[PDB]
RNA sequence: CACGAAUGGCGUAACGACUUCUCAACUGUCUCAACCAUAGACUCGGCGAAAUUGCACUACGAGUAAAGAUGCUCGUUACGC
RNA sequence: CAGGCUGAUCUUCCCCAAGAGUCCAUAUCGACGGGAUGGUUUGGCACCUCGAUGUCGGCUCGUCGCAUCCUGGGGCUGGAGCAGGUCCCAAGGGUUGGGCUGUUCGCCCAUUAAAGCGGCACGCGAGCUGGGUUUAGAACGUCGUGAGACAGUUCGGUCUCUAUCCGCCGCGCGCGUCAGAAGCUUGAGGAAACCUGUCCCUAGUACGAGAGGACCGGGACGGACGAACCUCUGGUAUACCAGUUGUCCCACCAGGGGCACGGCUGGAUAGCCACGUUCGGACAGGAUAACCGCUGAAAGCAUCUAAGCGGGAAACCUCUUCCAAGACCAGGCUUCUCACCCUCUAGGAGGGAUAAGGCCCCCCGCAGACCACGGGAUUGAUAGACCAGACCUGGAAGCCUAGUAAUAGGUGCAGGGAACUGGCACUAACCGGCCGAAAACUUAC
């Protein structure tokens, strides 16, 4: 449950700290976008001292919500705070840490790098 | 969108021309009359394209004649677009859109030869 | 018991409330009286849900049911006749009699009984 | 050829695969089933086969119906359908006085399943047509869940046979289609389908194989 | 008296401890990972319990690294093969959903004794 | 195109249910709608209007006509209330 | 302002071919001249309406044309492959969200298979708004001596109406279908639906110096839309459970009740629902469009054609779902009742009483505006009460103990409780009324 003007936290050490949502990828007219589920977003903070700048235009991938996502085995997975993950063309962290627990749902989407780095996938 | 005015540079010489319009009112007013009834939108448009037309044609004349390379047009957001949407597939592949200022300032040879450089430079590249 | 499906009896939620205590009251008191067809219908299961309180008589069911009807001299008569009586009876404590129309507005009219064939 | 059952809706639950995965399935009381006529094409014109299913008090048949189970030599159902099959080969797999059972279905098929839907009542434009509304502020003017306009003027002049309006919804035949049965049981007739099927509770169904897949 | 229960009979498991609400566990779940089959270990409170039968479940709330994570699994589901009980909480409500907005040492729930 | 110095010119702390632009918090304004109650609407008993009104057992299409036809032409459709 | 005639202007084409394209008019463009379609633009006329046809834009709801944006089928290419240009056939479905502007239009941002062009009083104000605009206020710039004016601007300013007729969406009453009824159906004729992407194998293959990279053929998973349903997840809950603030009352303590949005908070079974769960667009056949062909003369050659024979697409017909004999050609297969009296002047008709069957009254439903539909009616589990279970809440009252008190613990998975399930005739379905069955004749066998 992320959609246009949705703003979540970037959970890499690029110099991040919000974003706002621009488009979902994945068709035309696509409403929601969870767990896995890449979109386009804009930099709207920013540390003085790191890469990424604010105004920037760029790619993320989302690894918490705080909706709820159903299992193939019918159990459900919950957060507190929606996150991102910034990434580049090849499908990669553009930075080198993760902080935070990730969902099992990138391991199907074949985010194989970011979850390495992840300190836990539940 | 009033008119226009072209220069064709061949080198040693240069040929000057004034394109003028015949749809006089091309400015919309805020009024329209007793609760709308008469309006000057379509009456305007129909100006603004008029001109638009008449400059089309004698840009396409001198294309068809002296085969030019590049085609520059200086103008606004509103009135360069729409133009360029008139001209033909022949000439619109070969049009490069400046960002110049109003028609009533002019400009001169030094500044038309700044403006055209940049361009030149990346054509001959 | 059941919530009404429809709009309330009274108006609102808060009079039918205050209106089936007000029908119970006096139906424990004269042991028959005549209502509207709906009232008198609406009323069956409250008023045998108070008399199965009764003939369970205890402390704690006593002051169940005061908290429904109010009245101490009709709290009394529950527990000391009308709980006894009914001893021998496994429900179905009340009856209900149609009657004629009313001629103001043409309202259906019946009677609800209580019932004192043993 | 083609294979259908009548049966009854009992409810919704849950179980498990043998790949731990969940599967919702739907419980229908695939009960016996008794042939009472067949349509030949020498006496109707067309093939079919009618089935009856249900149990009716003796008391509780009109005496024309009854005449009509007593010319076949079978007890009084409450309920009399019909199975219509493609050609008159089919005809011979069945005869007067069978006994149809749950267990003609196996697992893993594909099943379509006809049922009566629950009732709306009068709904509206919203509910039975999915009419988006109109704003609820920005000084609206009481037209917060109507239509709105219903034609052009002057040409035609009339309103276009088939306009979507207000009415009775629900309350239909609908048929699902390629529903997957997950299980049989033997010992109870209960077919444990996976997925939804028209109807509430304690309804008329009919089981019939799948046209597509099957 | 649950019409379809002569159905959900036989999908019912044995051996699921009696806890409640309030109670911290750790359930050993199985996760698939390339047709190898490991277990995992999710420790934390238990804040609600939603009976309906064979379609009961119950919910674990734990705090991973400073973001707090909610799981909610079927109480009879083959993939939990085991449930360890390790405390019995005190608390005063049958859903504990007031402690999603709790960080902390205000988290900390009582105990039996 | 077509400011200008008491029909004053340029600024100004405080003030304004005045006009314009932006930010935070907030939310059914929206994505995208869902449910509950009350007063009408609906049914029964009583009393009981109004504007309007050349007519009447007052269909549709393609045409014709004072140039946009329930009322004319040719067809199509249509059991009575 | 709208409609009407015209088509100068506008729009869509076409005839001739100077040229551009290295050579080469016609792969692709095409000057000077010429011929037209359409009725979207600016105009010309003043034919209906001034005892009234409310103007632009947005919203909700649509329906039609093809001069086709995507998907489908082909010819040519200055088409190596991927990707393109142009032309021919094709209207089944689809055609995004935002920034600026009152703005239609337009530029830009992020995607997409694509972000098509037009008609319907430039569709739609007895359906909605009132941002623009010319009622009345005030101010700026210009014009005027002035009252004031302006195809230059700025801040404001009441949107009335109980649907008679046609039209459309749903639901009943009456009669008919040649005796009165009841089950199950055939279908002439109609309605709905039709969208599309990424990845893997063939294959890093054909093609290409290389970079790049396929057709045809299989398989996996999605985006938008639609339908059914409530097991899971979430939303709501005005007769459910618990805490608590103010006040009044039940004489008082204890325990509760009335009012304060259900006073406010924490939850919440059934019902309804989406944000939830399942399913769908198909496979196959026929006649074709552009296009490709076989045999073959008139015309000793050549030619898809004049005789004959074939391939060929999301368009058309069957195929999937739904309605359907008021389909007046008013259908079919069966099963029930299959018989009584009186009067007119007995020609025919009228009347009463019945059979099978139906309706009203009564008890109800997840069926419902009313009606209708479905179920039950003592040879009875239809509704309520009663008992038990499931489920919700969360440990009732009384008593005892510990603490000076606020409070805590035991008795005790306690007490309370509606919708779901199973038992039980305890209460109500009653010692009851109204409708409802046949002229025959001709020919054939």
């Amino acid at each position: 449950m992320i959609q246009q003007e949705s703003r979540l936290k970037v959970a890499d050490n690029t110099g991040a700290k919000e974003i706002l949502c621009i488009r979902v990828l994945g068709g035309s007219s696509r409403r929601y976008a969870g767990i896995g589920d890449v979109i386009v977003a804009t930099v709207k903070d920013a540390i003085p001292g790191g890469n990424v700048k604010r105004g920037d235009v760029v790619k993320a991938v989302v690894v918490r919500t705080v909706k709820e996502r159903r299992r193939a085995d019918g159990s459900y997975i919950k957060f507190d705070e929606n996150a991102a993950v910034i990434i580049k063309n090849d499908n990669d962290p553009r930075g080198t840490r993760i902080f935070g627990p990730v969902g099992r749902e990138l391991r199907e989407k074949k985010f194989m790098k970011i979850v390495s780095l992840a300190p836990e996938v539940l | 969108h009033t008119g226009a005015d072209v220069k064709l540079y061949q080198g040693a010489t240069i040929s000057s021309t004034k394109i003028d319009g015949v749809g006089y009112p091309v400015h919309k007013p805020v009024t329209a009359g007793w609760n709308g009834y008469g309006d000057f939108q379509h009456t305007t448009e129909e100006a603004i394209r008029m001109n638009c037309r008449a400059v089309a044609d004698h840009l396409t004349r001198l294309v068809d004649a002296a085969d030019p390379e590049v085609v520059f047009v200086s103008g606004e957001v509103r009135s360069r677009t729409d133009l360029l949407s008139t001209l033909p597939q022949r000439v619109a592949v070969r049009v490069s859109q400046l960002h110049a200022g109003p028609r009533k300032s002019a400009l001169d040879e030094e500044e038309i030869w700044d403006l055209t450089s940049a361009e030149f430079t990346r054509r001959r590249y | 018991p059941k919530p009404t499906k429809g709009p309330r009896l009274g108006g609102s939620s808060s009079h039918q409330s205050a209106l089936l205590a007000n029908l119970a009251t006096s139906l424990f008191e004269h042991g028959r009286i005549k209502t509207t067809e709906p009232k008198a219908r609406a009323l069956r299961p409250y008023a045998e849900k108070l008399i199965t309180h009764a003939k369970k008589g205890a402390l704690h069911n006593r002051r169940e049911v005061m908290k429904k009807i109010r009245d101490k001299d009709v709290v009394h008569t529950l527990f000391a006749e009308i709980g006894p009586f009914y001893a021998d009876r496994n429900g179905g404590y009340t009856r209900i009699i149609k009657v004629e129309n009313r001629k103001g507005d043409n309202a259906p009219m019946a009677v609800i009984e209580l019932v004192r064939e043993k | 050829a083609r294979k259908g059952i009548l049966g009854t809706k009992l409810g919704m639950t849950q179980v498990f695969d043998e790949n731990n995965k969940v599967v919702p399935v739907t419980v229908v009381k695939a009960g016996p089933n008794v042939v009472t006529r067949i349509r030949t094409t020498e006496r109707d014109g067309y093939s079919a086969v009618q089935l009856a299913y249900g149990e009716i008090s003796p008391r509780k048949v009109i005496k024309p119906v009854a005449g009509q189970f007593a010319a076949a030599g079978v007890n009084p159902r409450r309920h009399v359908a019909e199975l219509r099959l493609d050609d008159e080969a089919a005809v011979a797999e069945y005869e007067v006085g069978q006994e149809l059972t749950a267990e003609i279905f196996s697992d893993g098929a594909y099943v379509d399943v006809t049922g009566t839907s629950k009732g709306k009542g009068f709904a509206g434009t919203m509910k039975r047509h999915g009419f988006r509304g109109q704003g609820a502020a920005h000084g609206a003017q009481a037209v917060h869940r109507r239509p709105g306009s219903i034609g052009g003027c002057a040409t035609p002049g009339r309103v276009f046979k088939g306009t979507r309006m207000s009415g009775r919804m629900g309350n239909d035949r609908v048929t699902t289609q390629n529903l997957k049965v997950h299980k049989v049981d033997a010992e109870n007739g209960v077919l444990l389908i996976k997925g939804a099927i028209p109807g509430r509770n304690g309804g008329l169904v009919v089981v019939r194989s799948a046209i597509k897949r099957g | 008296m649950n019409t379809l229960d002569f159905v959900d009979q036989a999908s019912l498991r044995d051996d699921i401890p009696t806890f409640s609400p309030g109670d911290t566990v750790n359930v050993h779940v199985k996760v698939i990972e390339g047709s190898k089959e490991r277990i995992q270990v999710f420790k934390g409170v238990v804040i609600r319990r939603q009976g309906g039968g064979i379609s009961e479940t119950f919910t674990v709330r734990k705090e991973s690294y400073g973001v707090g994570v909610e799981r909610t699994f079927p109480v009879h589901s083959p993939n939990i093969d085991h449930i360890d009980v390790l405390t019995r909480g005190d608390v005063r409500r049958a859903k504990l959903y007031y402690l999603r907005e709790l960080r902390g040492k205000k988290a900390k729930i009582k105990e039996k004794r």
